[PDB]
Order: structure tokens, then sequence, then C-alpha cells
RNA sequence: GACUCAACACGGGGAAACUCACUAGUUUAAGACAAGAGUAGGAUUGACAGAUUAAUAGCUCUUUCUUGAUUUCUUGGAUGGUGAUGCAUGGCCGUUUUUAGUUCGUGAAUAUGAUUUGUCUGGUUAAUUCCGAUAACGAACGAGAUCUUAACCUGCUAAUUAGCGGCGAGUACACGUACUUGCUAGCUUCUUAGAGGAACAUUGUGUGUCUAACACAAGGAAGUUUAAGGCAACAACAGGUCUGUGAUGUCCUUAGAUGAACUAGGCUGCACGCGUGCUACACUGAUAUAUAUAACGAGUAAAAUAUGCUUGCAUACUUUUCCUCCGCCGAAAGGCGUAGGUAAUCUUUAUCAAUAUAUAUCGUGAUGGGGAUAGAUUAUUGCAAUUAUUAAUCUUGAACGAGGAAUGCCUAGUAAGCAUGAUUCAUCAGAUUGUGCUGACUACGUCCCUGCCCUUUGUACACA
């Protein structure tokens, strides 16, 4: 019987693990997300990914495994309560994580850096996204680091629209001959729900409706 | 009981171990070896961290690892393997391939 | 900081010394007087758990019970 | 006998650690959070806590 | 039979919604409704320092977590608010129902 | 480790053990896997007694039982490391800079070029904020907007774990007032918390190109964008951190270990130099009694209390471990017994402080100012208090009489004075980070010193 406090604690810190875990198993599926809806009769768990087919295994074979698992870490003192769902991400195109995990994969193979960047800025801006950033650092041929910025359209820095309109990622690939990070900055089309939930628009637009002719 | 010395693993506990491995399908390990059991299993938790680290090198379980916690899985020659160990007939499957 | 200074020898680790065979030292048969126990038996041990016969005492190497000669 | 591990540690720096990194510095104590200051500044927003001013 | 539901949750919009879905809810079977009590919020805070190493001007940051609480009264069974509450509620949202006849 | 701002109560760094990285010793394998050896006629494991060790580490020796293929020896190969390198890197933070800056399309300067203009003489603003002039016409980030808290609402929506009111019974007074108590019409002023509204320089008067704007008065809760914060462009630094990290490249080391532990010690050692502070030098005070009066907070696998047995075992995880009202004991610190509370419900807050206020004593005397340094006794935390953990009582009673050359912060509920909640925490704040209480003087400016920016100008500087 503990109180408020320390539940609402153990909830957090509870959420923070489970998704540290899913992230590293599911690094090859393009991961996204984790819901968990905390029932006492039985709690459920939705992952979001891309490839769907591959996380499910044959005939579900791996996601029975990933549920033991979790069940195990989590739920040791009951035997079945546990079970997971996948989830198809609708539009990939705008999913940060998705992109800066795609762009270690291509990094991972030896391909040159500044294709890639200009492939993922073309999939990204493709999708109506409104603007964009990739950013790549530490050493890229010689000895010395260096940092390298790709932009294109539109993008804000400040203010609480900034945190509201942008999504953004940051992951990292182990070359042979040190670290990479990764990080990309996708502002979405103009597509924003609201504190006091309703899709919203921009703070910066004033205009003027055309009177009835 | 003679009292040998801590880390010793005796056939019995090795037993277990196999028999909770194959029925189950995986395990959780907790490194530590301060614990003196595991929640499941009525061993010294060193002997489950010595086992585990032991079928690693000969690729029969894939583990890996997030913050204090192991998370081992079971391969196909793990199957085959604890076949030939504990002797149990060519029909039975651990929980997960249900 | 500094390499050690070494000036006496290793501190020698502890071997087991190897007899050959010494269970035929615990039993003896005769032709008459059939088989006869050298050294005794426990007291709270399965049976067959023999104790040394020490200098003035003797000893249980399973459970260390110690028993005084006199 | 065993002298390994045998000094009493039920109070003190040297009893708890950190939840993620095992370090044993400038741990959060307060709520039964147990995560050093670094993890815990780079987890705050997924465990629940916001900057408002 | 002096039923209290009470709601807690980490969100204002998400127990305020609920609130008002159950609300309205038992108004369409004629029940006597006690309005929600609001009661106080309370904040958890935490105020740790930048910089994973010592050096530079020393800055901090003030972190905040909030938590909501309403409540509601009515005289109905046990069945019938049972099966009212529950409608797969947006999980982020805790409730729990006590019979207070004492 | 860090050394001008931008190192020096910083590394959340208040170290008795642990932490720990340093000094002196002693153990351990928790040396994957592969190949060879060794071996059931036994690979190896453990240990009473005497010696021996700080040691109840069979560590080692004497002695001689137990154990059963788990291990052991050789060569490879992995693993760990608060070991080196922040001048090999990731991430994060600080600083330039919280300033007002930065870029692009087409046109023009080209009739070579690096590159210009747009981005400006002037007025105006907190602001490349605006007006306007114009070989430029238009756009984007930054500024602004946005977000959080505070200030107004007898109007809306609500009544518990909030109040007020209504109905009775009393205890005393004055001919209704104060308090105690059982019960429970209605209402939202006080308390709480959801949705809205309200300020636009509104109106009048003046200055200005009568543009952009500024100043004063009236009204108003509010007229310095009403107050405080959070966020933070392009480009940089060989700025700090590998001693936060199962983030990591290279190099070392790996059984007499630079791995992991156990015992004691050191980080605190004192002719001296420097930074942040606490207490003072008294009467606008010290001591002693009494009266009145805040805001933001926090709080529950181990050891511990009870039968059969010779300091150990088996036993309830039936009590207890956090804040603790109340009763009793004790000068005091504290001790013993028992409630409530996982909390708008109890501790505890129609009040958990101290500056204040009232009355008396002292009387310009290093003094009843100041309280360092020492002696003795008593309690509590802890396995352990010696180099004195902290607290209690009596005794002792140093410098200091307003601080040289220098130098810091600050414009209103602000400076200063006054106390308090949390962080660390078994025990310890003279430190940080918040909160409230009492509440001034002086300006309403300028470019003189210091710093930063822009224009013209000179340059043999470009690691500038
Ligand atoms: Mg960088
Ligand atoms: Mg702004
Ligand atoms: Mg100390
Ligand atoms: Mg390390
Ligand atoms: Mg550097
Ligand atoms: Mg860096
Ligand atoms: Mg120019
Ligand atoms: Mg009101
Ligand atoms: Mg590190
Ligand atoms: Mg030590
Ligand atoms: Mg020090
Ligand atoms: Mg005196
Ligand atoms: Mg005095
Ligand atoms: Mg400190
Ligand atoms: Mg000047
Ligand atoms: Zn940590």
């Amino acid at each position: 019987p503990i109180s408020k406090k320390r539940k609402f604690i153990n909830d957090g810190v509870f959420q923070a693990e489970l998704n540290e875990f899913l992230a590293r198993i599911l690094a090859e599926d393009g991961y996204s997300g984790v819901e968990v809806r905390v029932t006492p009769i039985r709690t459920e768990v939705i992952i979001r990914a891309t490839r769907t087919r591959e996380v499910l295994g044959d005939k579900g074979r791996r996601i029975r495994e990933l549920t033991s698992l979790v069940q195990k870490r989590f739920f040791n003192k009951s035997t079945n309560s546990v079970e997971l769902f996948a989830e198809r991400v609708e539009h990939r195109g705008l999913c940060a994580m998705a992109q800066a995990e795609s762009l270690r994969y291509k990094l991972l193979k030896g391909l040159a850096v500044r294709r890639a960047c200009y492939g993922v800025l073309r999939h990204i801006m493709e999708s109506g996204a409104k603007g964009c950033e990739v950013i790549v650092s530490g050493k890229l041929r010689a000895q010395r680091a260096k940092s390298m910025k790709f932009r294109d359209g539109y993008l804000i820095s400040t203010g609480e629209p900034s945190k509201r309109f942008v999504n953004t990622a940051t992951r990292s690939a182990q070359l042979k001959q040190g670290v990479l990070g990764i990080k990309v900055k996708i502002m979405l089309p103009t597509a924003i729900d609201t504190r006091t939930g309703l899709t919203s628009i921009l703070p910066d637009n004033i205009s003027v409706l055309e009177p009835k002719t | 009981l003679p009292h040998h010395k801590y880390s010793y693993i005796p056939k019995q506990n090795k037993k277990l171990i196999y028999e909770y491995l194959f029925k189950e399908g995986v395990i959780v390990v907790e490194k530590d070896a301060k614990i003196p059991r595991h929640p499941h299993l009525n061993v010294p938790n060193l002997h489950i961290m010595m086992t585990l680290k032991s079928l690693k090198s000969r690729n029969y379980v894939e583990e890996k690892y997030n913050w204090k916690h192991q998370y081992f899985i079971l391969n196909n020659e793990g199957i085959e393997y604890l076949r030939e160990f504990l002797h149990l007939p060519p029909s039975i499957f651990p929980a997960t391939l249900s | 900081k500094k390499k050690k200074v070494y000036k006496k020898p290793k501190k020698e680790k502890h071997k087991k010394k190897k007899v050959k065979l010494a269970v035929l030292k615990f039993y003896k048969v005769g032709d008459d007087g059939k088989v006869f126990r050298l050294k005794r038996q426990c007291d709270n041990c399965a049976p067959g758990t023999l104790m040394a016969s020490h200098f003035d005492r003797d000893y249980c190497g399973r459970c260390h019970l110690t028993i005084m000669k006199k | 006998g065993c002298i390994l591990n045998v000094h009493p540690k039920k109070y003190g720096q040297g009893s708890r650690q950190c939840r993620v990194c095992s370090n044993k510095h400038a741990i959060i104590r307060k709520y039964n959070i147990n995560i050093c200051r670094q993890c815990f500044r780079e987890r705050a927003d997924i465990i629940g806590f916001k900057k408002y001013r | 039979r002096r039923i209290r539901i009470a709601l807690t949750s980490k969100n204002l919009r998400a127990i305020e919604k609920v609130c008002s879905d159950i609300m309205k809810g038992a108004k369409e079977k004629n029940l006597n409704v006690s309005g929600p009590v609001r009661l106080p919020v309370k904040t958890l805070r935490i105020t740790t320092r930048k910089s994973p190493c010592g050096e530079g001007t020393n800055t901090w940051d003030r972190f905040e977590l909030r938590i909501y609480k309403r409540l509601i009264d009515l005289y109905s069974q046990c069945e019938v608010v049972t099966q009212m509450t529950s409608i797969n509620i947006d999980p982020v949202v805790e409730v729990e129902v006590i019979i207070t006849d004492s």
C-alpha cells in the first residue's frame, strides 16, 4: 500500500527501462515506440515499428519469446498476464527514429556519407515534410573530427512551437576507427494537436478572410 | 553435505538449470554474484551466471544486456544438445515453440 | 608507481600427499578371523564414514566430530 | 574459511548504487528514484518530469 | 448506495474528458450525481545540475511532475457503476470505486 | 582533475569503516572456449587439534580423514581495469551572447578577379523594431509571437478529506456577548480548482517631418510590452569531462594482477601566501520575564521482539524499521509505554519561526560587550568514536574600539536585517537551492574610467 507519489515514480521508471530494452532488441526492425495499458487484470504492450513481418517471426515465434522475457523481467510473480501486439507506422517519412536507424544501417556498410545524407533528405522531403536537417559528426576521412550539415526547407528553433512541430532523434554507429553520431530533425507538415488537444497550425500567421461577393 | 568450496557446481544444480532452460525456452539471470538465489530457481546465482556464460561461448544461446540484466535465448542447437544431454524423447519441445 | 621489491620468495601452495590404494589398509581379512575394521566408525554419519586415528583423538573428516583419546 | 565480502555494508555510500550505471556517486534518493544525476537528466522526460521555468 | 468514484492522472485533458464523459453518461440514467470535486494539485520537484563534469558557471534546471485528482459521488448499484466506469478508458487515468456507507 | 573574466563551499567532493583511486600487508579465482597432458588401482575439493598468523584466512606446516571428475597442469584465445591519451572521438555542458546578429533568388557593379549592393545619411525602439531615402525588388532563421508562475473578478461551473449558516442542551455574565457540546434549512464571501473575460496607449493636454513615436494628467485592479522566468540563429574554442556510463579507437596489464576483496593507516598532517564566508567590536545594546504573528515542503531481501536444546540452531516474514500526538520519568540531553497516518483525513499549520512590542536590571568601565582556547563529568548513532561524530552541565575567558593600498554587488516589496523547508543524511551545515517576515537612502542620467559594437582611416599583422 504505497503512496501515490511512489506509484507514479514506479510507473515512470518501468516505462523508461522497458523502452530501452525494446529499442535494443528490435534495432534492425525500425523500432519507433511503446504503449503500455496496465490493468490489474492484464497489462498490454503495443509495439510500433516499420517491419512488422520480421518482428512477428515464423508464425509469431519471436513475439512469444518477447512476451516471455518481458514477463520474467517485470511480472515475475504471476504466470500469464502479459501479451504483446505489433503495429506498423502509418507515415514512416516523418518518424525521426526510423530515419536515424536507416542512416545508421546505411553507414555501417561502408557507403559514402554524402550520398546517404542526400538520400535520406530526398526521402523525408517527398512525404510532405516542411523542413529537415541531418548532421554527422566524427572522423569522416582524416584523423581530425568534423561535422557536416544538410538542410532543406524551413525549420524553427525557439519558443514553444519548436517543441511541438519538430521531431528529433539521435543514434550512434561504431565504425572501425571510432564512433559517429547521427542527428535527425523533421518539421511536421503543419500537423500538431494541442495541449488542449485539437489540430493546431502555427503561432505565426494572420490570414485575413475575403469578403463574400 | 561435505561443504565444498563455493562455486563448485554439483551435477544436480546443472541438471536443474538445464531442465528449466529446456522447459521454458528463455531465462533472465541478473548479473550479480552476491545474490543468494534466483527468483524461480533454488540455486546460487553465481552458478546460473557461470553455466549461462559457458553456453554462450559454444553458440547454444544468444544474449544481450539491458541495464542490470542478461536476457538469454536458446538456439536450435541448444534444443538438440539438451535432448542429447537430458535424454528426452524426440517429441518434446520448449514452451516458446508451441 | 615503482616496480615491486621482491626480497622474500613466494609463499607456496598446498599440495595433498598421495597414498596408493589406502583403502586396503583399512580392512584386512585372514582365513580365520574374518574382516576386521582397523579404523573406527562414526556416530551420526551414514555407515562406512570412517574417522582418523590421530595421535590423541579421532576425527571425522565429513562432520568434524572430535572424540578425545584418554 | 572465506573472508570474501564479509565487511558489514548495511548503510553508507558503499551500500547503494545507480540503478543503470552501477556507479556510486551523486545518487538521487528523493521519492526513491535511485538513479545518479547524469542518467536522470538524460531520462527525465520519459520518466515524467518537465521544464516550465 | 453511496458509491464514490476517484480519478487520478498526470494529464489534465485526459482526466477532464473522462470526468465529463462519466458525468454525462450517468445523467442519461436519471441519477443523483454530486458534481466533481477537484482536490489540490500536488507537484513533485527535482533540482539537479547540468554539466556532467564540474567546470564552468554553475547552472541548474528545475523539473516538475504534477498530479490531478477528481471525485464523484452518486446513489446507485455496484454493477451499474462498474459497467458505466469501464468502456476502455484512455489508459492514462486511474479509476477506483469505493463504497462509503459509513 | 580545473589556474584572468570563463580554476579556488566547483567535480552535486559535509571521506571514522565502505566509498578509494594513495601507503604497509595478506587472500581469492568469480582463468569463457579449443588442443595436448593427468586420472577411477582416484583429477581434484574440504576440514577438527597443536603450531603459526592482527585474524576463528586448513594462509602455511605436522598429523590423516573426507570428496568424486564439478576441478587440475601446458600452449592459444577471450575477459576486467577510477591504468595513459579530452591534442584520436561520441554525448553533454560552459563561453563569445542573452548582445542583435546571419543567409538566399533574380537584377546591377564586370567592360578579369577575390568580392560588393540589397543589410543605409537621418529620425525612432528593448530589438537590421519601425518610418523614410534609395540600383535594387522581394523572401528565411534569430528578435517578436508562443509557454509557466504572479496580480483583478461578491459574475459562471462545483462541495470532500473545505468552510459558513440552521436546530437543540449547557457554563457564566449584561439584560445580547464569550466559550463547550449533540445534530444537520440552505449558501459560496472566506478555502480549493476548471472555463472564460480584462489594457488597446483608452480619453484629454503637449513635443516630433505631425510619419514612426515619446512625456504628463484622469479613469482603472493594473499604463517602464504590468512583474519574474523558460526557450534560444549562423559561426567558432584544439574551452571542460574517457574519475557518470555494458558510449567508444589505440597503447599498457592480466595469477607474486594495474581484476575482485579483507585488516590497519592517509586524504584532516603546519615557520607561511591567496579566494568564498560565519561571529563581533555594544545602550538604535546585553540579560530575564510576558504579549502578538508566516510561506514553500516531508513522511512506512535484511536485521530486529517470543517456546526445545548447550554464544549457535529450528521457528510468525504473526509485530517492528518513516513523521510522530498523548501519558509517565529525568536540571537537561534524552528514556519507557501506547494512538493516528501510505495522507486537503494524522504528525500539523484559525498556525510549525525569528527580527517586533511591553516591563525591569545594568550604566561608558575590554564592562553583565565578545566567546576563541582549555579541564572535568553525562547521553545518543554506529560492528567500531583515539587525531577529540553530534548533543547536555559547570568551570576557563584570548585578539578585537569601525579597519592601509585596493576592490565587490545593487534601482522597489528591490538593498539590508531576520528566520525557516528541502538536497546530501546510520550520525554531522558556519554550504547550496527554495520560501516567507520587517522594510530604506539616492538617479529617472552620461560617455569620464572599463567592456562590447558600428563607420571612415593606416598597416610590412593573417598561429592575426
Ligand atoms: Mg561535437
Ligand atoms: Mg523570445
Ligand atoms: Mg565527515
Ligand atoms: Mg571504466
Ligand atoms: Mg576539448
Ligand atoms: Mg567534447
Ligand atoms: Mg554587405
Ligand atoms: Mg470564491
Ligand atoms: Mg567512462
Ligand atoms: Mg581498506
Ligand atoms: Mg579534500
Ligand atoms: Mg568580560
Ligand atoms: Mg556575553
Ligand atoms: Mg558541498
Ligand atoms: Mg567610453
Ligand atoms: Zn547512472
